[PDB]
């Protein structure tokens, strides 16, 4: 009964977000980590220019 | 929770056999034919009617067409197929009994 | 989201298909493979049950023999499907058949690509079997020495100009795409054997054996064409 | 040697081997591959140069 | 005065066979006559391997002669077999009433053949894995003579006795396989059974042979 | 020109200096280094294969000869029962057997049986002098013995031995190559190789093997 998924966040049960597949799945963590928001050493105006391309593309429809 | 310091990578215990093996164990059955369909299969029957769909491929299907009951009642089974059997392995490998 | 520790601790245990703890050909009932298929080249599920790759040179050639024939059978078998494929569609060729593809060259328009008389419109036979020979001659002695894209390359696996978006400069990651290569080729060899095969005794195209055979299983297999090869 | 996206030839600011072609020893030249004695004069310093001096007008 | 073994065994040129034999072909081996011309056993591991192939076809040869020539036999006699001749005796399943086994239309009674071959598949290659790398009758024995189940009568346990049932069986096989290699050949270009074929040849052989079959395949 | 050493003419010519393996060294006639197949990686089976090649190479003169023969001799007036070759085997079944130039009194065989026996008989004779040698020879080399066979002394000089020996496997490569095409093209045309020359001679564009490409589709 072993190999529990659910886990503390980076191992602190006392910080309290609690990593978990849809959190912290590797295909998920890379999705998210790959998308502009967090492209932390990229200039910020162009993770704006990529975001808001595709904001006003969705959001004319 | 004493373990599971970094949220591991394997949270699904992956085994390749696994799908292919509930895949089997739906379809073959599914694809038994029997006294209430005709003497078809379920499996016959909607890939009959996946053909049928895919001969007006932009025109989807209807409310009225049974390709909506051959797909949930075979993917209720498959699913729940694959899912036991990821269930029944991870637990015959693992403990749970 | 969490970075990835490097492979001085990791060095083999992504190594499936490589190495003694690997898959073999009839699963346990393999045993122990013979003393040279020992698990350093791709898809060596130890099968060599005739003994005829014992020596390891002639099991180099083999090996080379393996690959080209398995890229060389998943383009043909890629080709002979496509164009039945979108002739089931509507695209007008001449033969979208493929062991009738090829007498496209005798018809009345000529051989058109797509069904197209602005296309390649070919009418002779022999320019295309001479521009053929000439360029095959020329490219395959390029893959056997050298020439314009890459001479001191790999025999099977050169790389450079034939891996434009570099999706071998992992080494794990080219190690498990040769094992994919090998794999797709080896079931695209088998297809193209039974293309052979289910193309002389049937005289159908593939796709359409398919159709057949899915029109009805238990009747349109193989043992309706089983009395076809009797004595008279 | 290289990742795909410098391959496929982002990162401005990143020449000088793209001189190479139009400039130096190891350059394009007007019978490309068929082309080996190069008049001596016609160095590589000079725009366009692509060794073609059949006539030897420009030797001075 | 004769060795199936060692320097001075029977050989495949007799005679004339002393300059016709490889350095490798030591006479350790049933059936080693010295027959290697192509060289293709050269590697000794190679040989193993041919010499497993050979005894394998050799045994399985000897079942199928064994099997072709007892139902024309059987159907001679008085048996009723709805296609006696053997390499008919497959299409038996496609008639009304199946291949009944003997005749007898309640003995096996098999009307699909889809059926048949998924069991035979199943039960062949596990057989077929046994015999590789062991099982349930042998998990560490010889890979061709493993015995100790597959010897319930005791034939050999004598090395010298095992030696000669050795040679007699790979020559009856070699005998087998050449007969089913004719059998095959020969069903080709005449179309009937081997008992037939023997019966016409009995019945007139200096017409009735294999020559007067020998335009049958020229292109024209 | 050397046909030996390192430098020798090879078979893709310039393309050739990274593909001849390690073990084709130039010391056997012939040695264009085309072993793509690694098939005589092994020196044993590379001399058993390079007897194969060079007997095959003289049978299939011998045989190129004798196809080409008999048809042009059929139309340089000599009447010949049956010219083509592919049917000349057939003259033993005619009304008058099988006469060698067309004089009835030749030969007039009229049993294939005799025929066969005969030719079996000293056909395995002469094969196993071949192999081990007897009346003219019994320790010479297995491919050239020499002694009896150079009535004419050609060969007495190294250097005209060893480019007689290029000569001989050449010609022999090119017959081995001229009699598949004849067995292929026989089966494909069903006419005789001189008769083929002679189409294609009448129309070259059109009377090609690709006028009969389409004779083996299946279409059922
Ligand atoms: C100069 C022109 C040249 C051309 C047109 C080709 C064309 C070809 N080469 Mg080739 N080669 C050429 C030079 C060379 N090749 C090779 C080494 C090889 C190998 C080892 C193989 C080929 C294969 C091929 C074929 C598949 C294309 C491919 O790999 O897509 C990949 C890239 C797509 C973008 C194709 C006929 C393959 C083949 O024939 O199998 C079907 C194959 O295995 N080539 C070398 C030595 C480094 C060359 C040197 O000049
Ligand atoms: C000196 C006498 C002597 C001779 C000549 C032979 C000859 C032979 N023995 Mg041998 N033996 C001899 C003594 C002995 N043998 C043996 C024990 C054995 C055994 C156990 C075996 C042999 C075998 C052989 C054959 C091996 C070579 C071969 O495969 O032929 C190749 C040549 C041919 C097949 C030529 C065929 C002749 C004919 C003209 C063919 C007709 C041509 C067709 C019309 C063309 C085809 C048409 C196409 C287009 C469809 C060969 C015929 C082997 C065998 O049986 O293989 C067949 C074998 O297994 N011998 C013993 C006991 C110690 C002997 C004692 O004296
Ligand atoms: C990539 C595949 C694909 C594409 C291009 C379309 C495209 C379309 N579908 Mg289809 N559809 C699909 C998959 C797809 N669907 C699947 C997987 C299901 C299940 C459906 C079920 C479906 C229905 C039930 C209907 C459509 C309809 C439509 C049209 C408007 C939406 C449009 C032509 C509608 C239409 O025009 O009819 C409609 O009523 N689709
Ligand atoms: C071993 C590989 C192989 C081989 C030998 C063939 C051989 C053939 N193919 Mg196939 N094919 C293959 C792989 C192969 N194919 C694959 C992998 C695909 C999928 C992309 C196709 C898709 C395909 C189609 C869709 C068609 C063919 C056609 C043909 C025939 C004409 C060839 C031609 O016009 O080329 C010369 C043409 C080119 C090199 C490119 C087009 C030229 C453009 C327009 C101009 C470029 C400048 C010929 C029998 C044609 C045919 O007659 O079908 C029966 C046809 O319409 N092929
Ligand atoms: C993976 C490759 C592959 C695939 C997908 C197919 C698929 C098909 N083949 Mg082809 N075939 C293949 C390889 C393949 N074949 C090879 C290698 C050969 C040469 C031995 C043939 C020779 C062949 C013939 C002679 C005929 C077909 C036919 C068919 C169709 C009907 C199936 C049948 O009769 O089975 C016959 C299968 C074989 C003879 C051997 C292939 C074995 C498969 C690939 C492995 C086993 C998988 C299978 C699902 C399990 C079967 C065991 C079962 C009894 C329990 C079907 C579309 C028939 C057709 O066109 O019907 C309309 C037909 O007449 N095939
Ligand atoms: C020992 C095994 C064996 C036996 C008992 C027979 C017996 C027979 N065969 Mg079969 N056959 C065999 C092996 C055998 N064959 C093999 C290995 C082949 C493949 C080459 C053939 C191919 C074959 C064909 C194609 C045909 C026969 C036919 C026949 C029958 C007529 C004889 C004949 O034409 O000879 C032909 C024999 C051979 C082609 C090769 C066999 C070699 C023998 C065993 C060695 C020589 C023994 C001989 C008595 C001594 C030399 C005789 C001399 C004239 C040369 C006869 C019932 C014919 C038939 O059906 O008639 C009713 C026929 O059409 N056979
Ligand atoms: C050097 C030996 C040789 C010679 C002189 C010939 C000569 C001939 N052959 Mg034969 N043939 C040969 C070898 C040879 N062949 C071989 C080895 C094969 C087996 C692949 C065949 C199979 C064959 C068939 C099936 C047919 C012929 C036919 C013919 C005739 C028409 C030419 C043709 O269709 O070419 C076909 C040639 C080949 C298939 C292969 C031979 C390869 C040659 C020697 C190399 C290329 C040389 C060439 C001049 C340069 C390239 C040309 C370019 C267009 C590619 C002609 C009399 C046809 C006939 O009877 O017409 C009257 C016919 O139906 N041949
Ligand atoms: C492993 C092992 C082991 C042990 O030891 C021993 C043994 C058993 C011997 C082994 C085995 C082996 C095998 C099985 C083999 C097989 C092979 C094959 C099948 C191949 C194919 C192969 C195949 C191939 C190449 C293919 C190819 C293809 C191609 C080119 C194509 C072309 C084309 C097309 C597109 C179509 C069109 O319209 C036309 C044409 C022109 C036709
Ligand atoms: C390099 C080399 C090398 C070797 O060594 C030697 C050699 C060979 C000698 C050399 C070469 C050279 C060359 C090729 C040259 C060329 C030139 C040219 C072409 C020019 C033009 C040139 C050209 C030009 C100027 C042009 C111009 C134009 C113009 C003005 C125009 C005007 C006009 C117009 C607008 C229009 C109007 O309405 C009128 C007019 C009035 C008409
Ligand atoms: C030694 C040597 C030497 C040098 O060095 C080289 C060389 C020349 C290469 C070599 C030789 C070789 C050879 C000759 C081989 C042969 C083989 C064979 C004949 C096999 C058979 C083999 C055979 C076999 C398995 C057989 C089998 C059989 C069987 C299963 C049967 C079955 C059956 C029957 C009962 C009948 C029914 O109805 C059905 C079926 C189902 C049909
Ligand atoms: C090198 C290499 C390399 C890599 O590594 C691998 C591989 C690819 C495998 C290899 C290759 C190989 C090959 C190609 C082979 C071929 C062969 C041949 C063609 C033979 C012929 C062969 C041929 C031959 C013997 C021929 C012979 C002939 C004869 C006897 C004749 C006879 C006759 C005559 C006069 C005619 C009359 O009416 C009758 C008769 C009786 C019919």
């Amino acid at each position: 009964k072993k190999a529990q998924v659910i886990s503390p966040v980076n191992g602190d049960p006392f910080v309290g977000m609690l990593e978990t597949p849809v959190t912290s799945a590797p295909i998920v963590a890379t999705y998210l980590s790959n998308l502009p928001a967090y492209r932390t050493g990229v200039a910020p105006v162009l993770r704006g220019v990529e975001i808001g391309l595709a904001h006003g593309f969705l959001l004319a429809g | 929770e004493a373990s599971n310091k970094s949220f591991p990578r394997d949270w699904v215990k992956t085994d390749p056999l696994v799908p292919v093996l509930g895949f089997a164990g739906w379809t073959i059955p599914a694809n038994i034919g029997v006294s209430a369909f005709g003497g078809q299969s379920l499996f016959g029957l909607f890939t009959q009617s996946i053909g049928e769909n895919l001969a007006h491929f932009p025109t989807g299907p209807a409310l009225d067409d049974k390709f909506w009951l051959y797909l949930i009642t075979y993917h209720l089974g498959l699913f729940l197929t694959i899912t036991l059997g990821q269930i029944g392995v991870q637990g015959r490998k693992q403990g749970y009994w | 989201r969490r970075t990835v520790k490097p492979a001085s601790k990791a060095s083999t245990p992504d190594s499936f298909w490589y190495g003694p703890e690997r898959p073999l050909f009839l699963g346990a009932f393999t045993g122990e493979p013979p003393s040279y298929l020992t698990g350093e080249f791709p898809g060596d599920y130890g099968w060599d049950t005739a003994g005829l790759s014992a020596d390891p040179e002639t099991f180099k050639r083999y090996r080379e023999l393996e690959l080209i024939h398995a890229r060389w059978a998943m383009l043909g078998a890629l080709g002979c499907i496509f164009p039945e494929l979108l002739g089931s569609y509507g695209v007008p060729f001449g033969e979208a058949v493929w062991f009738k593809a090829g007498a496209q060259i005798f018809q009345e328009g000529g051989l058109d690509y797509l069904g197209n008389p602005n296309l390649v419109h070919a009418q002779s036979i022999l320019a295309i079997l001479g521009t053929q020979v000439l360029l095959m001659g020329a490219i395959e002695g390029y893959r056997v020495n050298g020439g314009p894209l890459g001479e001191g390359l790999d025999k099977l696996y050169p790389g450079g100009s034939f891996d434009p978006l570099g999706l071998a400069d992992d080494p794990d990651t080219f190690a498990e795409l040769k094992v994919k290569e090998i794999k797709n080729g080896r079931l695209a060899m088998f297809s193209m054997f039974g293309f052979f095969v289910q193309a002389i005794v049937t005289g159908k195209g593939p796709l359409q054996n398919l159709s057949d055979h899915l029109a009805n299983p238990g009747t349109n297999n193989a043992f309706a064409y089983a009395t076809k090869f009797t004595p008279q | 040697k290289k990742t795909i996206r410098e391959k496929a030839g982002w990162w401005s600011n990143g020449g000088n081997e793209k001189l190479s072609a139009f400039y130096g020893p190891d350059r394009g030249l007007w019978l490309g591959p068929l082309s080996g004695t190069t008049p001596a004069y016609l160095t590589g310093e000079f725009p366009g140069d692509y060794g073609w001096d059949s006539a030897g007008l420009s030797a001075d």
